[PDB]
């Protein structure tokens, strides 16, 4: 197994994923337009928080953990067998929080109450979420790129059927319904890919608790909850500088550009937690390290390169094809933002290695440089540049965030502070 | 887009007749129903008439008691309430929306309704 052919089973899975989600997408849009779109943006948007909310965020612990204990079939049990009670019992919490409080939650989301049935509905949607997700997290432990690119395949396939269904025949929020059905039926192959390839024993999914292992995990968390702020709010004063001297126009541009381009990341990188992290999580040897971290970089480098010069070359018809056509000015942003994407990617080799090793502290470090780092540069370039200066920004942040990481791996890997 | 008229204190037993105006232009294309909402709960469906045949659904409170019909021509429904019983006290509202957001079976879900009205309060001794 490689990070190549891993691409190449994760390439497949996240087009079909890309795919079933733009045709969803406009099914939603040619049915209820921009008062349907409006009302479910918010919803829209729990939706993906709930994909690492509702199991905790542990996943990629599991992935690591798994990886580290795939030839220990007694720790293995442990480690399963943790997760899934975390998964069920913060599961079943979210579950009992939505269903009580599906009042305020509804207003919250669509700005009145009339929503309670469908959030009291999502209570049991999002333990599917949780549960598909671990099952994914533990192939990836396996470095299973077919069985969890075949699992997902299955699930936008029968998602799309599923929101069909739904919207027909519960109209709106049938549709919200589907969209949260979207991520959570991916529970039923997921399940199914596991037990047929042999990867585990069924048992292996009992709940157990290991005290030990549950506070690990929670390192996990721990990083799950850090990164859902820090960079989350630099992007959001970016937004706050935008507004602060330019019009809203403007602003949408930039947001425009940031979320296709995290989109991207996604996609380009989605291999990573299925080859990359448990690859690194099982070596320990500083020469081991190297050497795969060099090898990955040797690859993704050039392949991320190419596609983003292609995407670039092409970024007419890439706004023309995603994304609606109000804005058409963003091209100029496409060349600083795809830079700044390359260099992200390579930066994203080290951050897997901090995943790998579980390193809190590292994971920190990480976070808050690059939280500085783009804070620096947008006070600069934004006030003078607008949404040009955003994406500049953006750019500048990741040249230097890259370089640091690779001075901070130099310094780690000749052991600079023994 | 949706302005109610009528209600108030009424005698139990006696009849009442609400009455909702809507302002656009394309009206003979939306899904039009009544919701109203006792103090305490939530709200609850009533009657709805829809854009086409004319076709209504009542909940099974108010079938036979309450009658809901359209006027094309000035755009406005009207909700006949007869036979009042003290659990009809509630606010009322109209609500408009297109059929693709009601669907099949989603007629009574207000949620499937983004239009409606500033409601009318509705007392029954
Ligand atoms: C160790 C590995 C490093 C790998 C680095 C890979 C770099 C190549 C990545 C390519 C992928 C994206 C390709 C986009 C091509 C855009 C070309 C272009 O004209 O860019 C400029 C700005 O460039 C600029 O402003 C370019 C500035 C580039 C500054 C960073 C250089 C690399 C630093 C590396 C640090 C480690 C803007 O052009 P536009 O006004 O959009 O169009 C002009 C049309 N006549
Ligand atoms: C680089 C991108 C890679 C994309 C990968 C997936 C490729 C497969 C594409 C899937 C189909 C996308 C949704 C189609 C809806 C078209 C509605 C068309 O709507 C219309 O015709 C009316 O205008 C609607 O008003
Ligand atoms: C929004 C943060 C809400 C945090 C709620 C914490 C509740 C208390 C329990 C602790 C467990 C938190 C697990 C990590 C959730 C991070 C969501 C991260 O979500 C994401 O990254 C989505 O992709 C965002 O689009
Ligand atoms: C520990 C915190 C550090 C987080 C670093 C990012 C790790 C990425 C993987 C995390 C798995 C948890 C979320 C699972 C949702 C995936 C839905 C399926 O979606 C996909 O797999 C698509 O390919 C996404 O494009
Ligand atoms: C036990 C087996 C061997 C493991 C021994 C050490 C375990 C913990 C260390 C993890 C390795 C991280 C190396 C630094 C890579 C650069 C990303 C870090 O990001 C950065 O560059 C930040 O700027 C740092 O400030
Ligand atoms: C995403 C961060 C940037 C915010 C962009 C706002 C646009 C709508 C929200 C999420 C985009 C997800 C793909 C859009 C098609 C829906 C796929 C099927 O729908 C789903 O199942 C998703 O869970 C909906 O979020
Ligand atoms: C500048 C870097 C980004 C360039 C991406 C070019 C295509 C690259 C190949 C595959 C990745 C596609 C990810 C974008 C999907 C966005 C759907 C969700 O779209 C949306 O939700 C829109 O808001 C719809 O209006
Ligand atoms: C938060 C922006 C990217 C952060 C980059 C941190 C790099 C260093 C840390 C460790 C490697 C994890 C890479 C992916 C983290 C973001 C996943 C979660 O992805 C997200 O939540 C995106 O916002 C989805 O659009
Ligand atoms: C299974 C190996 C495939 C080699 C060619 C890949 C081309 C994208
Ligand atoms: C490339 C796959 C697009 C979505 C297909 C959906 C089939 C139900
Ligand atoms: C009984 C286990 C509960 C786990 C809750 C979530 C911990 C991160
Ligand atoms: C609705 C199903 C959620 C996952 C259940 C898992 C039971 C082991
Ligand atoms: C949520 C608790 C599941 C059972 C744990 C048993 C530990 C020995
Ligand atoms: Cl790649
Ligand atoms: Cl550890
Ligand atoms: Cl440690
Ligand atoms: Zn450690």
């Amino acid at each position: 197994v490689s990070l190549a052919k891993a691409s190449l089973w994760t390439a497949a899975s996240t087009l079909v994923k890309i795919g079933a989600g733009l045709l969803v997408g406009k099914l939603l849009a040619v049915s209820f337009g921009p008062a349907g779109l409006g009302l479910a943006a918010n919803f829209r948007q729990l939706i993906t928080v709930l994909g690492v909310l509702a199991g905790a965020g542990i996943f990629n612990g599991v992935t690591k953990y798994v990886a580290q204990y795939h030839d220990n079939p007694q720790q293995l049990r442990r480690v399963v067998g943790t997760s899934s009670a975390m998964v069920l019992g913060f599961s079943t919490l979210m579950a009992l929080v939505f269903v009580l409080a599906a009042a305020p939650i509804s207003q919250g989301l669509f700005g009145n109450t009339d929503y309670q049935g469908l959030v009291r509905l999502v209570a049991l949607v999002q333990m599917g979420i949780a549960w598909g997700n671990l099952l994914l997290a533990l192939m990836k432990g396996f470095r299973d790129a077919a069985g969890n690119a075949l699992s997902l395949i299955v699930g936008s396939l029968i998602g799309v059927l599923a929101y069909y269904v739904s919207y027909r025949l519960g109209g709106y929020e049938g549709a919200l319904l589907g969209l949260a059905l979207i991520p959570a039926l991916v529970v039923i192959p997921a399940a199914i890919m596991l037990i047929k390839r042999g990867v585990i024993p069924l048992s292996y999914l009992k709940p157990s608790w290991d005290n030990g292992l549950a506070g690990q995990l929670s390192k996990f968390t721990l990083m799950a909850l850090i990164t859902s702020v820090t960079l989350p709010v630099a992007y959001i004063m970016m937004r706050k500088l935008l507004a602060a001297q330019y019009s809203w126009d403007e602003v949408g541009i930039w947001q425009g550009v940031s979320s296709i381009s995290d989109a991207y990341l996604q996609f380009i990188t989605a291999s990573f937690s299925v080859y990359l992290l448990p690859t690194l999580s099982r070596l320990t040897e500083k020469r081991d390290i190297t050497r795969e971290v060099v090898k990955s970089l040797k690859f993704v480098l050039p392949a991320v390169a190419a596609a983003s010069f292609t995407v670039w070359l092409l970024r007419d018809f890439a706004i023309w094809l995603l994304l609606s056509n109000k804005f058409t000015a963003m091209r100029d942003l496409f060349a600083w933002q795809l830079v700044g994407d390359v260099l992200k990617v390579g930066a994203y080799v080290f951050g897997y290695l901090v995943i790998a090793k579980a390193s809190l502290r590292f994971y920190i470090l990480a976070e808050v440089s690059q939280f500085t780092l783009l804070m620096v540069f947008a006070h600069w370039l934004i006030p003078a540049h607008g949404a040009l200066g955003a994406a500049q920004a953006y750019m500048a942040t990741y040249i230097v965030y890259f370089s640091l990481c690779c001075g901070v791996f130099l310094l780690w890997r000749r052991r600079a502070l023994e | 887009q949706l302005v109610e008229s009528g209600g108030g204190l009424v005698q139990a037993g006696g009849s009442l007749g609400l009455s909702c105006a809507a302002s656009g232009r394309t009206f003979s294309n939306y899904v039009m129903a009544w919701f109203r909402q006792a103090p305490g709960k939530e709200r609850e469906f009533v009657a709805r008439i829809s854009e086409s045949r004319g076709t209504t659904d009542y909940a099974d409170s108010v079938k036979g008691r309450f009658t809901i019909s359209r006027d094309n021509a000035k755009n406005t429904i009207y909700l006949q309430m007869n036979s009042l019983n003290p659990g009809d006290t509630a606010v009322y509202s109209c609500a408009a929306t297109l059929p693709a957001w009601t669907g099949i079976i989603g007629g009574r879900r207000p949620g499937n309704y983004p239009y409606w009205g500033q409601g009318t309060q509705v007392t029954v001794s």
